[PDB]
Formats: structure tokens, C-alpha cells, sequence
RNA sequence: UACCCGCAGAAGAAGCACCGGCUAACUCCGUGCCAGCAGCCGCGGUAAUACGGAGGGUGCAAGCGUUAAUCGGAAUUACUGGGCGUAAAGCGCACGCAGGCGGUUUGUUAAGUCAGAUGUGAAAUCCCCGGGCUCAACCUGGGAACUGCAUCUGAUACUGG
RNA sequence: UUAGCUAGUAGGUGGGGUAACGGCUCACCUAGGCGACGAUCCCUAGCUGGUCUGAGAGGAUGACCAGCCACACUGGAACU
């Protein structure tokens, strides 16, 4: 059964970046839209928008420049059968700082610079770089 | 009873005794309670060979602790230096 | 002007009809002390027309690699075959952290400090083509800040 | 693989033996040899190589390499055995070391000396 | 204020005795998966008004007997 | 503790000038300087990079007389310390009292300068330092002893250290005998054709 | 006693392992699958850089080799960090209790999680900056660390009720 | 390639006992209590701060120093 909606989310970004796709489908949720605004607000995805009322269904903008695809990595961290929690000193840097690690604070899901600049750890939920 | 004494923790010919307050029963250089300090005794000039938390010790006397001869005698140079 | 580096020699073989024919291979690799390096691997009777033929070949297809000051810019992972290669940037004076291949493609390829480690096979010719592998796809803080569009002090 | 597997079933690590059971975690054994022949080596190598079947200390009976060229070694003498195999001879594991108790260093020996035992000839 | 615990009653065919599970959730310390640990613990219940599955809060106490260090201080979801 | 060999046969297996000789006389007219020692001397083997490696350390440690043990201790505790690794170990090396006095030129060789040391013919800031291997540290003054001033062998030797370039992190005045470290010598003050990061490298296996 | 001063004289003071490849360092003579070497691949069967001796060289040095024992290399029990078509590995197939996991929205709780404070985590040892034995080993001042546990207050995005 | 273990055994009332709570002990009543989150049985082992190794996570280990426990030819028992 699906047991993992977020992975299936970023599954889904990384098969369309791999076959070209100018966008990507997929049944919405409130996390899902969450971190779909960090990728937006940090330049992975061009935009976001999210239809439907009884079954709303969220489509994102894929990006592509110099004719590559710009998300390179993108892993699931904390996964159903282990789950990940790390304190805010001990926070991993992806990519020396180039890349990112979408984390769950307590203040929303944010990026683990602003996690660290705002001083409080949390569940990281992926990375992507 | 509770004490307050000197523990020989250095090398070989050179001395350094450390101010413990201690239960009299225990080793010389074993289990104490506080350490409340040192004692150099063949430091040179310019360095304090001799420092004492001077608080603890008598809030240790207050709550009951003996002195030894040795600690008396370092009180009473520390007392009249400072 | 290049710096170039002989890696492998080996006899490699081939059975015919008349009994068996040894033929010699060379892996060298060359590069300008910076960002530009570049494998070649030649094949002939004889070690010198072999390694002559491999720097033909290794001075042509090159390529450009983003390297920092004096080391990489960030943790990188290649994978040739039969070598997971893992590198990351050391601070200065640290040396090449590196083995067989490895070593000699680094130490061409201009980088000076740096931690290294070859899993899998230390096959000498996949090691040196997984290394520029990950070499190749190693991002630089200009590269991703264009190709996301923001700037270089938002991504620090 | 799986870390509910592993949790269940933790990762067994494995256990290796020793390749010289005898000694018993100790450097060196001393024993009283009750045979000493001569036997063949395995299939690339032809010789006759010196072997002395000894008793240790400890109740074991193993089979001892008696290196160099030439032994004085006969029946109830007291030698030491320390490990290391010789790869060319199914089971013989031990090596007797020379210069102890009772056997006698190889005579004429001016190279690698120490590990024969005889003394610094003097000039 | 003070140190309490909560779990569920597994069994009190004895009289004024009672054993609880302390469902606590802690981190593997190798493999970092959280699993759920119990741990049986008797405690001691005057008037036997606790029966089989119902959750109950329990305060460490001084020794009732052999095994009963823990005692009741209410109880709560008393349904079947 | 020492080595008590032939010193030109070292400069001979490291191919180059190792300065194991005060320097009046050309290297070339005592040895076959290019000429590694021995019967087959002839002949150039080619090298491997752990002998090339291995080759440099052991240039270095034939330069300054270390052997592997103290070494050893100067490059654990130069990896210790913060920075550079290879610009910590000379320092280090550089840093030794018999080093420095050959530095200042009251020793010929630096064998000579160790033999002065360990001679009780040194005092550091006054006091008497017999150690070789002592560490100087910045701003110390460093001068030969008044029963020693007068040995011929002193002047010999700063007559000699003219020729030779003049250390900028040192200042000796050779009327009284007496010098001043005045700091730790910079990388670009040590001889360029040493490459540490090998022996950085080789001992980090 | 440490330490210092004076006297005579280069005297009273260098050995061990290795040199076919791994592994830095090569030639000659005796022996002919014998004697023997060896940690692995492997030498020696009458032209051995692999045995034994000599010369030369290489590495260490008041130590040098060998053995025993642990970790590393071993990503070769892989949590970080491996795999299962043919290299070792998908139970012959299915149902299913205990157990692991669970679509989507709102409210409540705060157990898991995170932040802060307090108590505690003996001294020594490890790490950082200094000080004392001529230096070093060694001793020592102060700090950091002891990644943990308990309590109080708060956050509620995710997991759990 | 140890799946069942336990009758003072688990709990209650009361008496005795200990410096002190307590099946620590005794009389009666209840038939319980431990166990797949490994009880019971077998082999090995003093435990810890720490030590060696490793980049780390780990692996191995508990000699010197220091904390705690246990033992004094072997097996019990009390007295001050």
C-alpha cells in the first residue's frame, strides 16, 4: 500500500526532472504544499498551485537551466521504518551549504540555515541539492 | 571524622601536595569530598605555589571539619602574606 | 606547460592460431595544474608507442573542473563500474589523502588537500574514470547560484 | 538488511579461530620432543624437511619445523616451540626456536643470526 | 510536582495488588529505530476497583512487599 | 643516538647538497655528487612514490641529524597544532637549538653545532642549555659562553656563514658572539626545493 | 642529592633486521627440487639479484628482529556502510495471531521530538591555553569535554493517544 | 542444538524480627507470580571512570591510578 507520501512526492520530482517533464501531479496535503513553498521560496521549483476541493490536487513547475534539470539529489531522510531527529547543533550542511535540508521545526517546516539561525532542531525530512 | 589534608599526587623527588577535604578514614591520595586547592612545595618566584579556596574551607570547619598541623601552618603564611 | 603522469603499465594478452600475442597498455593522465585534466588509455606492441599513443589520447576530451582555491568545494561521490569513490576538502597543508590512481589524477588535476577513499574494486582504470566522474558533476557556489537564481551570499 | 530484521536479530560478527590453538594466548610453549623424522613437502616443492614431533607443557601434541641447516636433536630433548606455519607442510604449524634449553644454534651462520641463535663471532 | 508514571493494567486476579505496564518509547542505541518497551511493575491497589485494560497513574512509594514499590493515585478511562 | 657514518654518502643517495660539510670547499671536488653511493651506483632504478616519499623524508632527517623516533614526535605534534601541517613540522625542525646556532653561524656544520651545544659552550637568556633538541621560542637571545668565546672554530665558522644567505627571522652580532630569534621562519624563508606535503602524506597512511 | 667548578685524554662506549614483487635497497662465489627460505605469490631440479658465505646497499638505533594478542586496512556482519536472475543468498505457494508501518481534514493532549533553566555526570586520564624540572618524557593551574539521566517552563510542524 | 519456570513460590490479614520498609519469618486465606521485549538452565566473566585501535560510528579490553563489590587454607556460625 502507499505508505509514504512525501517520498512518493519527491519520487515523483525526480522522475519528472529525469524524463524532462515540464510539470509533476500528485494528490495534495498540507506537508506536502509546506514543503513544496520551501522549494519554491528556495529556487527548486519555479511554482506551485494546488486545485480541487474535495480531492485537491497539487501540481508543481518543474525548473530547468542550461538545458539539465536543476535538483541533481533529492532523498527521503527520515523514512516510516527509522525515524530520523537531530538537535540543532549537530544539523548536517548538504553540499558543503550549496545544497539543502528541508527539516520540521516546531515554528512550520523550514530550511536548516533558517533552522539554525532560528536556533531550534527538528524531524529532517529530506535532503535535496 | 571529616579532615582536611594534604594528597602527594606528583612524580618522584618533586613533590605536590593537593588540599583535599577528605574522610579521615580513606587513603592518602584516594577518595575525597571537595578539593579545595594546592601546595608547591618547591615552586619558584613569580607563581603561586600555594592557593586556597578559602570559603569552602571554613564553611567546611563551620560545618564541622578538623585542620591539620600542615594546613593550619599553610592557613596561618597564606593569612599573614595577603 | 602540462603536467603529465604515467599511472598503469600492464601486459595484457591474446591467444591466436600461432601460440599468444603480448600486447602492452598504458593508463596516463595530464593536466594543467588547474581545473582542466584529462585520462588517456593507449594500447600497442611496445611500452613506449603505448604510453605515447595514451598521452595522444589523454590531451584530448578533457574537461573543466570547478576546484576552490587549493582543494575541492564540497563532499563528492563518484561511481565507475567497480570503485564507489568518496572525496571531500581538507584544510591547507593536509596533502592527498589518496590511493594507486587516485592519487595521480588528484595530484594533476591540481587539487592539494584533500580526504579520499575508493570502495569497491581498486581497479586503476575505473578508479580514474569514477574520479573524474564525480570531478565532472562536482557543483561550484556560482554554478548553483545561477542555475537556482539567487545569489551567492543567499547561499553562502 | 532491514532495521526491524536487525533490531529482532542483531549482527552477528565472526568469531576467528586460532591459527596456533597450543600456545594458549602465551608467546612460547616449551616441550620435550618424542619424535624426531624427516618428512615430504607438498605438490610444487621435493625435500626432506626436518620436523620433530613434540608433547607441550600443556598436554597438546603437535608437530615442530626445526629450522637451519644441520640439528643435534634427538629423543627426550626439551625445546620451544612459537608459532608460525610453513605453508608447504599439511600440518605443521610450529617453528622451534634455536639457542634454547637445549638446542644448539646452526654452525657457520654469519647472516641473519638472531633469529638462529648463536653469538657475535668475535675478531 | 511530583514524579508520576501511567500504564496499562495487565492483570489483578490478586487481592489488593495489581501488575502495570510502563509503555515508555525509547531510541535503539545502535540502530536509532524508536521502539516500544514495556516493563511490568506491581503495584499495590487498595479497594480493587481496577480491572483488566483500563490505563491508571502510579507514584513510586515505599515497599509494600517483595515486589510492590508503586501505588495508585487515581484512575481514569474505567470503561470495559 | 647518532649517526656516526660517513656524512657525504647521504648527499650522494638524496642526490643534492645536504650542507654536512662547512662549505669552504667545492662539494664537487670530494664526491660524485650525481653518483648515488656504492657498486651500483651507476645505474638510476626507477622509483616508486612511496620511495619518492620516502626519499624525502629521509632528506629532511638526514639535513637536520633527527632520527625516526624524534621525528616522528615532531610531526605528531605538528599535526596538533592548528594550521598548516608541512609550515608546523619545519618550524618545528627549524625551531632546535643546535639548528639555530648553525643558523647564526657560530657552527660550521650542523654537526658541529650540535657538538657545541651538548659541550656546555651555549647559553640561552643567560642560563646554560645543554639540550640539542631544546625549542627556542620568539624574541630569545642566544649567545656562546666567555669561556668558549675564544675557540678558534667560532670565528672559522662566522667567517664562513657570510657566504652563505643571511636568515631574516635571526639577528647576530658576530663581535660579541650573540644572536636573537626574534619569530618562527616563514615558509617562503626555508629553501623551496623541499616538498613537506610528501612527508605529510606518507606519514598520514 | 640535584646542580655548579676544575684535571688528564678522542680515550672507556654500535649493534640488529632486510635487499625477486608486495617493500626502500644488487652483484660475485659454493650447493644443484639436496642443503635450505617463506607473512602471501612463490624460488632451488649444475649459469639462483629468492638457499649459505663475501663485498656493496637500504631501514632502524641502545636498541633491532621473531612470536603471542586487539583494532585498522575488511564497504569481508555494511546503523553510518554491502547484497539475493547467472558470482553465496527470494521460504514451493497462500491465509493469518503477536509485531512493524499507514491516505486526507479539524479540534484536544504533549508521550516520542526540539529550545531554555536547574541539579547531576568524583579526582585523575583525553583535548585547549599557560606554568615548573637545562629540553622532552613527567608533574601541574584554569577552561572545554563527559554526546547521558532526572525535574521545571515553553513550542505543536511530523509521529503517537 | 536451553520453552516452559516457581508451593514461601505471588499477594492479603495478623503475630514475631531488623537500626529501618519488606515472605525477612510464622499461622490462615486467595491461585497466583515470572516468560517470545527470552523467564529457567548451561558456558564464560569482578563492574566502572577509563586504556588500545578507528576519521567517526563501532570493535576489543578492565594491568598500573582512583570509586564500588566480594573474598582471607575449604564449608558454616555467631560474640564484642
Amino acid at each position: 500500500s502507499m505508505q509514504d507520501p512525501i517520498a512518493d512526492m519527491l519520487t515523483r520530482i525526480r522522475n519528472g526532472q529525469a524524463a524532462n517533464k515540464a510539470a509533476v501531479t500528485m494528490p495534495s496535503s498540507k506537508l506536502k504544499v509546506a514543503i513544496a513553498n520551501v522549494l519554491k521560496e528556495e529556487g527548486f521549483i519555479e511554482d506551485f498551485k494546488v486545485e480541487g476541493d474535495t480531492k485537491p490536487e497539487l501540481e508543481l513547475t518543474l525548473k530547468y537551466f542550461q538545458g539539465k534539470a536543476v535538483v541533481e539529489s533529492i532523498q527521503r531522510v527520515s523514512r516510516p521504518g527509522l525515524r530520523i531527529y537531530k538537535r540543532k547543533d549537530e544539523l548536517p550542511k548538504v553540499m558543503a551549504g550549496l545544497g539543502i535540508a528541508v527539516v520540521s521545526t516546531s515554528k512550520g517546516v523550514m530550511t536548516d540555515r533558517a533552522a539554525r539561525q532560528a536556533g531550534l532542531g527538528g524531524e529532517i525530512i529530506c535532503y535535496v541539492a | 571524622m571529616v579532615t582536611i589534608r594534604l594528597a602527594r599526587h606528583g612524580a618522584k623527588k618533586r613533590p605536590f601536595y593537593q588540599v583535599v577535604v577528605a574522610d579521615s578514614r580513606n587513603a592518602r591520595n584516594g577518595r575525597f569530598i571537595e578539593r579545595v586547592g594546592f601546595f608547591n612545595p618547591i615552586a619558584s618566584e613569580k607563581e603561586e605555589g600555594t592557593r586556597l579556596d578559602l570559603d569552602r574551607i571554613a564553611h567546611w570547619v563551620g560545618q564541622g571539619a578538623t585542620i591539620s598541623d600542615r594546613v593550619a601552618a599553610l592557613i596561618k603564611e597564606v593569612n599573614k602574606a595577603a | 606547460e602540462l603536467q603529465e603522469k604515467l599511472i598503469a603499465v600492464n601486459r595484457v594478452s591474446k591467444t591466436v592460431k600461432g601460440g599468444r600475442i603480448f600486447s602492452f597498455t598504458a593508463l596516463t593522465v595530464v593536466g594543467d595544474g588547474n581545473g582542466r585534466v584529462g585520462f588517456g588509455y593507449g594500447k600497442a606492441r611496445e611500452v613506449p608507442a603505448a604510453i605515447q599513443k595514451a598521452m595522444e589520447k589523454a590531451r584530448r576530451n578533457m574537461i573543466n573542473v570547478a576546484l576552490n582555491n587549493g582543494t575541492l568545494q564540497h563532499p563528492v561521490k563518484g561511481v565507475h563500474t567497480g570503485s564507489r569513490v568518496f572525496m571531500q576538502p581538507a584544510s591547507e597543508g593536509t596533502g592527498i589523502i589518496a590511493g594507486g590512481a587516485m592519487r595521480a589524477v588528484l595530484e594533476v588535476a591540481g587539487v592539494h588537500n584533500v580526504l579520499a577513499k575508493a570502495y569497491g574494486s581498486t581497479n586503476p582504470i575505473n578508479v580514474v574514470r569514477a574520479t573524474i566522474d564525480g570531478l565532472e558533476n562536482m557543483n561550484s557556489p556560482e554554478m548553483v547560484a545561477a542555475k537556482r537564481g539567487k545569489s551567492v551570499e543567499e547561499i553562502l | 538488511a532491514t532495521v526491524n530484521q536487525l533490531v529482532r536479530k542483531p549482527r552477528a560478527r565472526k568469531v576467528a579461530k586460532s591459527n596456533v590453538p597450543a600456545l594458549e594466548a602465551c608467546p612460547q610453549k616449551r616441550g620435550v620432543c618424542t619424535r624426531v623424522y624427516t618428512t615430504t613437502p607438498k605438490k610444487p616443492n621435493s625435500a626432506l624437511r626436518k620436523v620433530c614431533r613434540v608433547r607441550l607443557t600443556n598436554g597438546f601434541e603437535v608437530t615442530s619445523y626445526i629450522g637451519g641447516e644441520g640439528h643435534n636433536l634427538q629423543e627426550h630433548s626439551v625445546i620451544l616451540i612459537r608459532g608460525g606455519r610453513v605453508k608447504d607442510l599439511p600440518g605443521v604449524r610450529y617453528h622451534t626456536v634455536r639457542g634454547a634449553l637445549d638446542c644448539s644454534g646452526v654452525k657457520d651462520r654469519k647472516q641473519a643470526r638472531s633469529k638462529y641463535g648463536v653469538k657475535r663471532p668475535k675478531a | 510536582k511530583i514524579r508520576t508514571l501511567q500504564g496499562r493494567v495487565v492483570s489483578d486476579k490478586m487481592e489488593k495488588s495489581i501488575v502495570v505496564a510502563i509503555e515508555r518509547f525509547v531510541k535503539h542505541p545502535i540502530y536509532g529505530k524508536f521502539i516500544k518497551r514495556t516493563t511490568k511493575l506491581h503495584v499495590h491497589d487498595e479497594n480493587n476497583e481496577c480491572g483488566i485494560g483500563d490505563v491508571v497513574e502510579i507514584r513510586e512509594c515505599r515497599p509494600l512487599s517483595k515486589t510492590k514499590s508503586w501505588t495508585l493515585v487515581r484512575v481514569v478511562e474505567k470503561a470495559v | 643516538a647518532r649517526y656516526l657514518g660517513p656524512k657525504l654518502k647521504l648527499s650522494r643517495r638524496e642526490g643534492t647538497d645536504l650542507f654536512l660539510k662547512s662549505g669552504v670547499r667545492a662539494i664537487d671536488t670530494k664526491c660524485k655528487i650525481e653518483q648515488a653511493p656504492g657498486q651500483h651506483g651507476a645505474r638510476k632504478p626507477r622509483l616508486s612514490d612511496y620511495g619518492v616519499q620516502l626519499r624525502e623524508k629521509q632528506k629532511v632527517r638526514r639535513i637536520y641529524g633527527v632520527l625516526e623516533r624524534q621525528f616522528r614526535n615532531y610531526y605528531k605534534e605538528a599535526a596538533r597544532l592548528k594550521g598548516n601541517t608541512g609550515e608546523n613540522l619545519l618550524a618545528l625542525l627549524e625551531g632546535r637549538l643546535d639548528n639555530v646556532v648553525y643558523r647564526m653561524g657560530f657552527g660550521a656544520t650542523r654537526a658541529e653545532a650540535r657538538q657545541l651545544v651538548s659541550h656546555k659552550a651555549i647559553m640561552v637568556n643567560g642560563r646554560v642549555v645543554n639540550i640539542a633538541s631544546y625549542q627556542v621560542s620568539p624574541n630569545d637571545v642566544v649567545s656562546i659562553r666567555e669561556k668558549a668565546k675564544k675557540q678558534s672554530r667560532v670565528k672559522a665558522a662566522l667567517e664562513l656563514a657570510e657566504q652563505r644567505e643571511k636568515p631574516t627571522w635571526l639577528e647576530v652580532d658576530a663581535g660579541k658572539m650573540e644572536g636573537t630569534f626574534k619569530r618562527k621562519p616563514e615558509r617562503s624563508d626555508l629553501s623551496a626545493d623541499i616538498n613537506e606535503h610528501l612527508i605529510v602524506e606518507l606519514y598520514s597512511k
